[PDB]
């Protein structure tokens, strides 16, 4: 029965220079007997820790602009920031102090927004070299897109595939604010020289319909 | 004898 | 002005100390907190200390994992993890705060393991005519079945081989991390030059470079 902060939406696309605000919900009240609401936003940014934008509802770290808001009250809650900047990326979380133990919600990504892009598809066989070392791994690259959101689907001799597959997708790209995403299908040597047709299935946004990328061997 | 205040 | 003890890397069943170097201003000022970073759990409040005086509050969950001292003589504040668990492997910060907000630590990392430290197999992903995009070509390295954290991939021909993703690591489900490092290039370049992953597994002491031909 700890207090659970739960956090909406998981990521955020926003245009910089746009508002952006972010949603912490309580399980339970927060707010103290002495009239104070404890609870606050902090900013992670990739390879550091996490630093203090609010805290006791709606007051600024010092040094915080006053472009990031927070208020509420009871158990809803949230982060405005509002005009958004570059260093303002990174993940959002909502902590409570009101109540041992002191408890923070999962995070928010802040991302960029911007248009639609398709991704490009390209599938790499295995080299001869891992073949020979006795396992098979097929490569399967969707490169520079957007939104994130992307289904990859593997089809060996029109089979549909589960299980045997990882998928690993790249943060947003510095220069065309795309993604990239690598599905790789790992199979034993013997198990890929039995079928003939691998085949990639990609469903995207930016697409009008699924494309597909494959060989034959 | 609480702290006050954020992590 | 915070500063926290060095990496740990430990076998289960281990007990450590992990430390954090404070300014004098600070230690009488301030309360210690020790707040936990873990892929599976998220972000987490150990507990805390007040300095002046010693007296500690814990989250009910890490009783009897963690202790939190302070020495005044030196102005460091520890925390004392003990039965050490897979689990236990994250980052694990230490912040000064206030009433009114202070600063976290840089944080150290503990590693909970005994396995073994594994090298990199290094294939190419050869560029193809399935590889190609009008213009250009895509190509890279699979950097397979290595432990533990980290890789680095570079690639040679210096400007036009940016535009590199080298993905994420993904855990499998031996153990073992891999990924795949890419680049896309002009197909007029495959006539002349030679591209070459090199890949540096610092804990295993390997470097591989591996040409990847059409």
């Amino acid at each position: 029965s700890d207090i659970e902060l739960t956090q909406s939406p998981l990521s955020l696309p926003v245009s910089l220079g746009d508002q952006a605000s972010i949603s912490c919900t309580s399980s339970q009240s927060l707010l103290h007997s002495n009239g104070d609401t404890y609870l606050h936003w902090y900013l992670q940014k990739p390879g550091q820790s996490p630093k203090l934008l609010i805290y006791t509802l709606s007051n600024r770290f010092s040094g915080v602009p006053d472009r990031f808001s927070g208020s509420g009250s009871g158990t809803d809650f949230t982060l405005k920031i509002s005009r958004v900047e570059a260093a303002d990326l990174g993940i959002y979380f909502c902590s409570q102090t009101t109540h041992v133990p002191y408890t923070f919600g999962g995070g928010t990504k802040l991302e960029i927004k911007r248009a639609d892009a398709a991704p490009s598809v390209f599938i790499f066989p295995p080299s001869d070299e891992q073949l020979k070392s006795g396992t098979a791994s097929v490569v399967c690259l969707l490169n520079n897109f957007y939104p994130r959101e992307a289904k990859v689907q593997w089809k060996v001799d029109n089979a549909l595939q589960s299980g045997n597959s990882q998928e690993s997708v790249t943060e947003q790209d510095s220069k065309d604010s795309t993604y990239s995403l690598s599905s790789t299908l790992t199979l034993s040597k013997a198990d890929y020289e039995k079928h003939k047709v691998y085949a990639c299935e990609v469903t995207h946004q930016g697409l009008s319909s699924p494309v597909t990328k494959s060989f034959n061997r | 004898r609480r702290f006050y205040g954020p992590v | 002005k915070l500063q926290q003890s060095g990496a740990e890397f430990v076998k289960a069943g281990a007990s450590v100390k992990l430390s954090c170097k404070t300014s004098g201003y600070t230690f009488n000022n301030y309360w210690i907190h020790w707040v936990k970073q873990s892929p599976g759990q998220g972000l987490e409040w150990i507990g805390e200390i007040d300095p002046s005086d010693g007296y500690s509050n814990y989250n009910q969950k890490f009783k009897g994992k963690a202790t939190l001292t302070v020495d005044k003589s030196s102005s460091t504040a520890y925390m004392h993890l003990n039965s050490l668990t897979s689990e236990d492997s994250a980052v694990y910060y230490c912040t000064s705060s206030t009433s009114v907000g202070g600063s976290w630590g840089q944080g150290t990392t503990v590693t909970v393991s005994s396995a073994s430290t594994k090298g990199p197999s290094v294939f190419p992903l050869a560029p193809s005519s399935k590889s190609t995009s009008g213009g250009t070509a895509a190509l890279g390295c699979l950097v397979k079945d290595y432990f533990p954290e980290p890789v680095t991939v570079s690639w040679n021909s210096g400007a036009l081989t940016s535009g590199v993703h080298t993905f994420p690591a993904v855990l499998q489900s031996s153990g073992l991390y891999s990924l795949s490092s890419v680049v896309t290039v002009p197909s007029s370049s495959l006539g002349t030059q030679t591209y070459i992953c090199n890949v540096n597994h610092k804990p295993s002491n390997t470097k591989v470079d591996k040409k990847v031909e059409p």
